């Protein structure tokens, strides 16, 4: 039972938190984590040695994504075998690692992302006022009308909607109470 | 006080259902193979997973028999039988399966076919019998008016010298152990199991697929025929036994497309 | 991390009580099993007696028996305690020196005859009621 | 079309394989083996049919098989070796019954079982073929084995205990696939240490029930499915069920030692936020109509069950965002409550309520409950009806005895042939520690029939101990000693006045009615009957009928019956005229009981009569104290206490009336005064 | 008694060939027939043939559609629910019949065989153990009663 | 035998449980005894155990005692499982034959009943001779029915051995008429017993049509036997328990008991019937000597009637000559005068003579196989046909001959006539098969006949209905509520009210039952020879399997021959027919030694 729960936690770390496993492979702790890391950091590294002791391959999901991004940004010619266009439809939840890989994939091959959002304006959070100006400079355009449309309803009063920490005061309480996953995904 | 109950005036719904073709219907030898649904699906998965360009390895067949759970004594006869299947060409020109590259082949193509009209069996069986010569016998099946979608799973689609071809796998073949699986016995099996409707729907789906995918498409120019491969009927000395090549009249497909469209 | 909660616990409790009655009451001899049968007919009566103590917090028993005392040792101790009184009755028999009172009837010698036939064997467990006539606190009040 | 349900393919294959994986941990109870033999695969493996299973049910029930496959299994559980009430004891008993009759006696302190005697005991040779196999794997699956040795174990178990069939082929294929997948995932890490059996059993039981089906999600029939995340499809009508509190949102507690729950990031996913986004997508995806139903009132105690927080926020936003045109300007909170009450449709508790069929906003479409709600049906008429019945010429004495044993039962099971057949009792789980009920009565009857001939009580004790019906060891000896004391006390009164008498013939002609029968054990002193029962009125009625049929043709003498606790029924000899008159009265009662149900209760009516009768003056008392004590005795004998089953608790009396009305009570009193009066008139 | 009547009805549905079980199930208080009706049913062979045919149809519904459809077709064709609602004191019996039907439908989905549900019902009749779901409910709520 | 080598698990578990820690000789002896009890042999001779076992020297090396246990009797008596008849042991060895305790007890009970209790009831010979003269009109030559009735009314226990078609029921009617005319003032409660319900119904209808012919009186018609009961119903057998109502204490209050068809009475049923009889009832047994053996283990009627071939006694011959008034021959020698006197042999068959080949074939069945080949060979008597069945073309020829046999049935079926003539035409032709499954059996021949009726345009059959018009069904279990017994045929047809099954009652009427009202139903285009006993068919056709089986023996072919009235066809090989006659189903029992002393 302990092995199954620790394997599920290690799979969640392989999906979501690759930096923690990358630092645990060397043997150094991460400042600001819980007490369970005191038994989770040596448990992972001795795992990486154990598959290093056997004939199994070394490569996994966590250590490969940075090299995959770099080998696509550093290449000059397109590699053969890649598809012409990839559609992402009906998907409203993805990790930032998958989006950072799909951005480097989309620099070469056109990828169409069909995302269903219930609101037409920006209803996510903000990071910095320098990021608020970057979001204000970005404007959408219609597929058939071909007219430029802004994100916020008011551009001069867009700074008053966000709080000091960066959370937008959503006027609709149902969207603010139920759509936290979409609120993170649109950000 | 007086009280009454409301009564529904009409039927709640028409016959809308997304169905398939099945809804509308010495000591070691392949003849001595156990005939069943599970060995048929095992041979279908063996022909799906195996690569056609590379030669068949006996240890891979032994590992696949370990994963499936069959006897280990059958393995050295099965692999040479598999290569005997792979050495036998299935074409009107003599094209083998080893000449097909990975980009040319496509295994287990799943298609959905729409139909907006109520499918009348009397208006369809007569249209089949007007052009198909195998419908001389075979009294017509009875099915309800099916309006909606139709599912299908084609085993293999492959192109060669600029011509597309279809390939399906039938491997039950319980009643034959000798070399009697000639073209007459295969035609009788096609008339008995009613695989003519399945092959006609496969030709219609492939025609619609090649029309949607390839621009400037012609049915006579690109399509070549449909091949049925009976696995237990393939012999090394008999190239014609085991394979069954059929080409439509190129006039039934347009009328069937007009019937399924509206 | 995962466990299965059960709603009814009476079946396993009755099974453990039957196992205790099998491993404790079966190899007893006749002179002990007679008293065990006089106490309870079977394990169902014992479970009906101790069902209010088996569930919940286990209570503390006042003056518990020692861990080495079995049923046979207690039976032999009570048999010797009865046999000492039987010997003291057999030694001091054949005399009457107490004064006859108005409450005390003169049939007490017949009760002594009932105590004369009582001392035959120590296979029984229940003494006679006529020993209640031989109490100094009851004879003094009479 | 129902989708997202758990895939249930073959329960009696997977559950039987799971029970076979718990074979050493099982106690081998007889019910668990008859449940394993209920599976047609395990029964067809050992050549057992359904008729053979039906014979084996009663064979195991009567042969004394309760628990324990072998004596070594009894010694394994730290229990004393009793030697009886095991599977080996029952097998030896059935084989000795196949070899030797039960009248011969014991051979190895095992009484034979006289039922299985012919070729049908060959099925016993099938059952002994099963449990022996159930021994071998019990010694096989106990030892711990490494993962390289658990490969052929499930395959050998499948080819040993189960037979391949057309239906159950896919279940065995899935069992082999899951077992080999578990062993392949174990050997991919190259596990070297030993692995116990229970871990693999729990893993296979968890992996076998994990499969789901979602093939018919959008086939065309209406879709029944659970809320699945990241799946939002636009529909015209969207209905929601089970939106009460606690059920939704589905809460999954974290592991506690996970570090992702401590420091949350942007891309972290939780089930609560996924369920809230699913509710938002269900609100957005609804195009035309949205239906929401939740359990609001409890079905047990009628307690108020609050809905979920999402539906409460939805109805709060509805009440704060909209208002009815009836109250245009009344208030803010009152209009919100009026909107929330107008939207809330509190349906009725029962479907046959007339409120649902009232015309208005909502109306039910169930026309099957419309006449139930209309209250236009006929009531249940009385079961008692006057039937035509002609008294035949030759009415035997056995028919009169079966009539006067129970008149309502003789009216039910003989006139209209309605016999309420109850199912037989199940096999108990343990050996009999005490003796009570039918077994104690049969033991007392056989002991009284043995002591009436001055036979050896110890031989019958060994005979009853060899069959396992007695408790083990000293307690069975104590029970046999006290029952022998009671039966000797009864026999000292029984054989004090016993004379050798033979059975005689009875051929009578009374009122043009012929009575043919036989009376057993007719002594020159009269009639002598003995039964180890209590003082009851039914045995007195039987003895009075036998005395009437004996005194009518000669036979001057008394009739005596001896019960327990010094109970005695005595009838003096009477003349031929009074006996023929009372026999004609009983024949008239029989012909009245065949046309109409003769409400003559023997026990309660006899108790009422013996409370009201006075044998000194041959007259019935009429004071209020006796009239109240007779009602008390009638209510005591009709409905008994919580330890004695009363006369009113019967399947023949509940059919006529459900509650004992005083009118039917007075009718029963009058019928008992008319018929049961010569019972207490000639009693001495 | 309603559980025993439902057991007799299920035994008559499962085995309608033997007339003894069907006669014992027809004479119950759930059907509500007089002694003259039972006598004319025993005398007329054609009415008993119609009863056997409709019980075979009930067995076909029970094998194809389940427990509650068979019970609803039996309560609608015989119209016993209206007769129990018309009889004074029969509403509690009808609610007990409906609860027994709901429990039989809840226990019939977890069992594959048809005789296994009959054995489960006979076992739960023989087992008086009290569960939270298998307790008696309130018979009526509209009519005011003295609450002990 | 072949089946005797393949040990049942019952015999193996019995040998492992009874012997246990004893010598393996006792284990092998218990296994062989249990296998012979399962096959039907009552006793086990020690010569077959000593000679026909390869492990006999090995067990001779297994035992180690002072006397080395060289004899099998000492080796068996050394164990606690075998005794001489005193100790309560499962196995009993008395006359160098090992049996079980129940079989030995029942065999000694039967020997006591047939050796000691059978005394001679002395009655008036003049009135008996006058009643025999006034009942039997033939007094010119020797009539076996008159001698059978005289020897049944003379003694208490009497066995009447006779084949079918010999006028047995007329002899029973004459016996009962002379019994009532002899005892006028004495009341006689005559009772009739049968092993099966169908044979009981046939006995009731036969005695009903026989007793109304003879002239009686108003008090004599009152003492007519009302009905024939089953032996499990007469003794009061229960479904749950095996306890009888008249087991040992109270006997059945009967004066005379006529038990028909004693060939189907096994040893335990005979022993249960013996213990129920009082010390004054007179029992008359009916049945054929050469008929098929009993169902369970035992052979009562054959071991009883084996001594009928010796003849009567010297005093009994003069007694029968004084009774019948004719010249009765005497039997040579005297071994058991009571049993040889109580027996009788019926040889004059009235429904068939020497001109018909059925009686000649039945007489040649008990003789050698060459006699049967000669009986079939010369001119066939226009009654018996022989068709060779080896390959598929012979199977098609057999199906064509079955079509020619069922031609009138299909002609009356297609013409939409009354069902009574349809049943009367179906009861004229019948196939008799040995096994149940396979290509040669009940369900195989039934499915092949249904496929042949589907091929040729004779019977229209729906594949999913299973109740097409014209299918013959038969019931497997008894049902007294519907009036149909086990072994009764019904024909499903449409009279206009729906598809219902018509049954031909023995009273002469027809009953139309719903197919949903049938408790059991199996297709009966070909019946088994064991299940066709008691019935009679005009045109029978035997089909024997090519596989060698112990079921096909002399008694099976004899019951297949006597089942036909006039015409009989055969579909078998010559070697199987030659081997079935020589291989007689012998059952080893202790009655041959107990009746000899």
């Amino acid at each position: 039972q302990l092995s199954s729960k620790a394997a599920d936690l290690f799979d969640q770390y392989l999906v979501y938190r690759p930096d923690w496993l990358a630092q645990w492979e060397t043997g150094h702790l991460v400042e600001g984590l819980g007490e369970a890391q005191a038994w989770q950091a040596p448990l992972w590294k001795a795992l990486v040695e154990y598959t290093h002791q056997l004939g199994q391959p070394r490569w996994h999901r966590a250590n490969l994504y940075q090299r995959f991004i770099e080998t696509l940004e550093s290449a000059t010619t397109c590699p053969p075998g890649l598809p012409s266009r990839v559609f992402i439809c009906g998907i409203s939840a993805l990790p930032p690692v998958y989006l950072q890989a799909l951005q480097a994939l989309g620099k070469h091959i056109e990828i169409h992302l069909l995302f269903t959002n219930p609101c037409r304006y920006y209803w996510g959070d903000i990071k910095d006022p320098a990021y608020l100006a970057k979001l204000l400079t970005r404007q959408r355009r219609h597929s058939f009308e071909d007219r430029e449309l802004p994100l916020f309803r008011d551009s001069e009063n867009a700074g008053q909607l966000f709080n000091s920490d960066g959370e937008q005061d959503v006027g609709n309480p149902l969207l603010a109470s139920w759509g936290k996953l979409g609120r993170d995904y649109i950000y | 006080a007086e009280l009454n109950a409301k009564t529904l005036q009409r039927l709640p719904g028409d016959n809308w259902r997304v169905t398939s073709y099945s809804g509308l219907q010495p000591t070691l030898t392949p003849h001595q193979f156990p005939r069943g649904a599970s060995p048929g699906t095992f041979l279908h998965s063996l022909f799906e997973d195996l690569d056609f360009t590379q030669p068949v390895d006996p240890n891979w067949v032994r590992e696949k028999l370990e994963l499936g759970g069959f006897e280990s004594q059958w393995e050295p006869v099965l692999t040479e039988w598999i290569t005997a299947v792979l050495q036998a060409p299935l074409n009107e020109t003599g094209v083998s399966l080893s000449q097909l590259s990975a980009r040319n082949k496509q295994v287990e193509m799943e298609f959905y076919l729409p139909i907006s009209e109520p499918l009348i069996a009397s208006q369809l069986d007569t249209l089949i019998r007007q052009f198909d010569p195998l419908s001389a016998g075979c009294p017509p099946l009875e099915f309800m008016q099916v309006r909606g979608m139709l599912k299908g799973f084609i085993d293999l689609v492959f192109r060669h010298e600029g011509r597309y071809y279809l390939l399906a796998y039938k491997s039950n073949w319980l009643g034959e152990d000798s070399s009697a699986y000639t073209q007459q016995a295969m035609a009788a099996a096609m008339q008995a199991h009613r695989y003519d409707l399945q092959y006609q729907l496969y030709t219609l789906a492939l025609h619609r697929y090649l029309r949607h995918r390839i621009a400037d498409y012609d049915y006579e120019h690109h399509f070549g025929g449909v091949i049925y491969l009976f696995l237990r009927g393939v012999d090394k000395e008999h190239p014609q036994q085991g394979i069954y090549t059929t080409r439509p009249n190129a006039g039934l497909i347009a009328l069937m497309d007009e019937m399924f469209a509206g | 991390f995962e466990q299965q909660l059960i709603e009814d616990e009476s079946l396993l409790r009755y099974q453990a009580c039957a196992d205790f009655w099998r491993r404790h009451c079966y190899p007893l001899p006749r002179e002990i099993a007679q008293v065990v049968f006089e106490t309870w007919k079977g394990p169902q009566a014992l479970l009906r007696d101790i069902n209010r103590y088996l569930q919940g917090e286990a209570p503390v028993i006042k003056a518990p028996p020692p861990d080495d005392e079995t049923l046979a040792s207690r039976h032999a101790q009570i048999v010797a305690r009865i046999d000492t009184v039987k010997q003291q009755w057999r030694d001091a028999v054949g005399e009457l020196d107490a004064l006859i009172e108005s409450s005390g009837i003169d049939r007490r010698k017949f009760n002594r005859s009932n105590q004369a036939k009582w001392i035959d064997k120590i296979s029984a467990w229940a003494e006679e009621e006529t020993n209640s006539y031989q109490l100094p606190e009851s004879l003094e009040k009479f | 079309a129902i989708s997202d349900r758990r895939a249930r393919q073959s329960h009696p294959v997977l559950e039987a394989f799971i029970s076979l994986l718990s074979l050493p941990d099982s106690r081998f109870v007889s019910e668990d083996v008859l449940a394993l033999l209920d599976v047609p695969v395990l029964a067809a493996r050992f050549d057992i049919t359904e008729e053979g299973l039906r014979y084996l049910r009663q064979w195991v029930n009567e042969s004394g098989i309760r628990w324990g496959i072998d004596d070594d299994n009894v010694r394994e559980l730290e229990l004393p070796a009793t030697g009886q009430h095991t599977w080996r004891f029952g097998l030896t008993r059935m084989l000795l019954g196949y070899a030797m009759e039960s009248a011969q006696g014991e051979w190895q302190s095992v009484l034979p079982y006289d039922e299985s005697s012919g070729l049908i005991a060959e099925l016993v040779g099938h059952l002994a073929s099963l449990l022996m196999q159930l021994n071998i794997w019990r010694r096989g699956l106990a030892q711990e084995r490494p993962l390289e040795e658990w490969l052929p174990v499930c395959r050998d178990m499948l080819n040993a205990f189960f037979l391949p069939d057309a239906e159950t082929e896919a279940a065995m294929t899935l069992i082999e696939q899951q077992w080999q997948a578990i062993i392949a995932e174990g050997l991919g890490a190259q596990y070297g240490d030993a692995v116990p059996l229970s871990l693999l059993r729990d893993e296979l039981a968890q992996r076998l029930d994990q499969e789901r089906i979602s093939q018919r999600f959008l086939a065309g029939p209406v879709n029944i499915c659970t809320l699945m995340p990241m799946r939002s499809i636009p529909f015209k009508v969207v209905c929601l069920l089970g939106m009460n509190d606690g059920v939704y949102p589905r809460q999954l507690a974290p592991l506690g030692f996970d570090l992702m729950s401590q420091k949350p990031k942007r891309g972290d996913r939780s089930r609560r936020d996924d369920d809230r986004y699913l509710f938002l997508e269900a609100l957005i995806s609804a195009q035309q109509k949205l239906y929401i139903s939740y359990i609001g009132r409890s079905i047990q105690d009628n307690s108020e069950r609050f809905p979920s927080v999402l539906v409460q926020e939805l109805i709060d936003y509805i009440g704060q965002s909209h208002y009815l045109p009836g109250d245009e300007a009344l208030n803010c909170d009152e209009s919100e409550a009026r909107v929330k009450a107008h939207l809330t449709c509190l349906h009725t508790r029962m479907p046959f309520d007339p409120q649902n069929y009232q015309p208005g906003e909502r109306q039910s479409y169930a026309r099957e409950w419309l006449p139930a709600a209309s209250q236009a049906g006929k009531a249940h008429s009385e079961f008692v009806q006057p039937l035509p019945f002609t008294l035949p010429e030759t009415v035997p004495l056995e028919t009169l005895q079966r009539f006067w044993a129970h008149p309502v039962r003789a009216f039910f099971q003989m006139r209209l042939q309605v016999n309420f057949r109850t199912e037989d009792s199940e096999i108990p789980d343990t050996e009999p520690f005490i003796l009570e009920g039918l077994s104690r009565y049969q033991i007392n009857q056989q002991l009284l029939n043995a002591l009436v001939e001055q036979d050896d009580a110890e031989r019958l004790f060994r005979r009853f101990r060899a069959a396992g019906d007695l408790p083990y060891g000293a307690f069975g000896e104590i029970f046999w000693e006290t029952q022998c004391q009671e039966m000797q006390q009864l026999a000292d009164r029984v054989i004090a006045c016993r004379q050798p008498g033979q059975s005689m013939e009875i051929d009578l002609a009374c009122n043009g009615v012929q009575i043919t029968g036989w009376l057993p054990q007719v002594q020159p002193d009269g009639l002598l009957r003995w039964r180890p029962s209590l003082l009851s009125v039914a045995q007195g009625m039987q003895l009075w009928l036998e005395h009437l049929v004996y005194c009518a043709s000669g036979g001057n003498g008394e009739s005596r019956l001896f019960l327990r606790k010094d109970g005695e029924w005595r009838f003096p000899p009477l003349a031929a005229e009074q006996a023929l008159h009372y026999l004609s009265q009983l024949i008239e009662g029989y012909r009245e009981g065949m046309s109409a149900p003769l409400l003559v209760l023997p026990e309660s009516g006899g108790a009422w009569l013996k409370t009201c009768y006075d044998a000194q003056n041959d007259a019935m008392l009429d004071d209020d104290s006796t009239l109240q004590k007779a009602r008390t005795k009638f209510l005591q004998a009709y409905e008994g206490n919580m330890m004695v089953r009363g006369e009113g608790d019967d399947i023949w009396y509940q059919r006529l009336w459900r509650q004992l009305t005083p009118e039917t009570m007075e009718a029963i009193v009058e019928q008992s005064q008319r018929f049961l009066l010569p019972l207490f008139r000639f009693n001495q | 008694l309603e559980a025993q009547e439902m057991l007799w009805l299920l035994q008559a549905v499962m085995t309608p060939e033997r007339e003894n079980t069907l006669r014992s199930a027809l004479a119950t208080s759930m059907m509500g027939l007089n002694a003259l009706d039972i006598e004319t049913l025993n005398n007329d062979e054609h009415a008993w043939d119609v009863v056997v045919e409709e019980f075979d149809g009930y067995r076909q519904i029970w094998r194809k559609r389940g427990v509650m459809p068979m019970l609803r077709a039996l309560m609608s064709a015989r119209n016993i629910a209206e007769n129990l609602l018309a009889t004074a004191g029969g509403e509690r019996r009808l609610t007990d019949i409906l609860h027994i039907s709901e429990l039989l439908q809840e226990a019939g989905t977890q069992l594959e065989s048809e005789h296994a549900l009959v054995r489960w019902l006979s076992q739960h009749i023989l087992e008086p153990d009290s569960n939270a779901s298998s307790q008696q409910m309130r018979l009526e709520s509209d009519k005011h009663l003295v609450q002990i | 035998a072949v089946e005797h080598k393949q040990l049942r698990p019952l015999d193996v578990q019995f040998a492992l449980t009874v012997a246990g820690d004893e010598h393996p000789a006792v284990t092998l002896a218990a296994a062989l005894l249990s296998h012979d009890a399962g096959e039907g042999h009552v006793c086990l001779p020690l010569s077959r155990l000593e000679n026909n076992e390869a492990s006999h020297p090995l067990l001779a090396t297994c035992v180690s005692e002072i006397g080395e246990l060289q004899n099998w009797e000492e080796c068996l008596l050394a164990s606690q499982a075998v005794s001489r008849g005193d100790e309560p042991t499962p196995m009993i060895l008395c006359g160098d034959r090992l049996y079980l305790n129940r079989m030995w007890c029942n065999e000694r009970t039967v020997a006591r009943f047939f050796n000691e209790v059978n005394h001679a009831i002395e009655v008036d010979e003049a009135l008996l001779a006058q009643t025999l003269d006034k009942l039997f009109p033939v007094s010119d030559e020797i009539n076996w029915q008159k001698v059978a009735a005289a020897v049944a009314l003379t003694r208490r226990i009497s066995v009447i051995s006779g084949g079918p078609g010999t006028g047995k029921t007329t002899t029973v009617a004459k016996l009962l008429a002379a019994l009532i005319q002899m005892a006028d003032g004495e009341r006689c409660r005559i009772r009739l017993a049968a092993p099966t319900g169908k044979a009981a119904a046939r006995l009731t209808e036969s005695l009903g049509k026989a007793l109304r012919q003879l002239p009686l009186t108003d008090e004599q018609k009152k003492r007519i036997p009302e009905d024939a009961s089953t032996l499990h119903r007469l003794l009061g057998a229960q479904p749950g328990s095996q306890r009888l109502r008249h087991h040992a204490g109270n006997p059945l209050h009967l004066d005379v008991l006529v038990v028909d068809e004693a060939s189907m009475i096994d040893l335990p049923m005979m022993s249960r019937l013996i213990d129920a009889l009082p010390d004054h009832a007179r029992v008359i047994f009916l049945g054929d000597r050469d008929q098929l053996a009993s169902v369970e283990a035992g052979a009562v009627l054959g071991d009883i009637c084996a001594y009928a071939n010796a003849g009567f006694t010297a005093e009994r011959a003069r007694q029968l000559s004084r009774l019948t008034g004719t010249h009765v021959p005497a039997g040579t020698g005297t071994e058991a005068a009571s049993l040889r006197d109580s027996l009788c042999l019926l040889q004059k068959s009235y429904r068939f003579g020497s001109d018909s080949g059925i009686g000649q074939l039945a007489a040649a069945i008990n003789r050698g196989d060459k006699t049967a080949v000669k009986t079939v060979f010369q001119q066939d008597f226009t009654d018996i046909e022989k068709r060779l069945l080896q390959s598929g073309e012979d199977y098609i020829a057999m199906l064509e001959e079955a079509l020619a046999g069922y031609g009138r049935y299909l002609d009356l079926l297609q013409a939409r006539a009354e069902p009574d003539l349809i049943i009367q035409a179906f009861n004229e032709y019948q196939l008799l098969c040995a096994l149940r499954e396979g290509p040669f059996g009940v369900a195989g021949l039934n499915e092949r006949i249904e496929q042949f009726m589907q091929q040729k345009r004779k019977i229209h059959r729906h594949p999913h209905s299973r109740w097409y018009e014209g299918r013959p069904v038969m019931i497997a279990r008894n049902d007294s509520a519907l009036g149909l017994f086990n072994g009764d045929i019904g024909i499903a047809l449409d009279r206009g009210q729906g598809t219902r099954v018509w049954f031909a009652m023995p009273d002469g009427n027809i009953k139309s039952v719903q197919p949903s009202r049938l408790p059991e139903h199996e297709t009966t285009w070909a019946m088994t020879v064991h299940k066709s006993q008691g019935s009679e068919f005009d045109h029978a056709a035997l089909i024997l399997p090519s596989q060698r089986t112990p079921v096909v023996t002399r008694e099976l072919v004899y019951t297949a021959v006597t089942r036909a009235r006039r015409r009989l066809s055969l579909y078998a090989d010559e070697r199987i027919l030659s081997a079935a006659i020589a291989t007689r189903t012998e059952r080893r029992s202790g009655l041959a030694a107990l009746f000899s002393s």
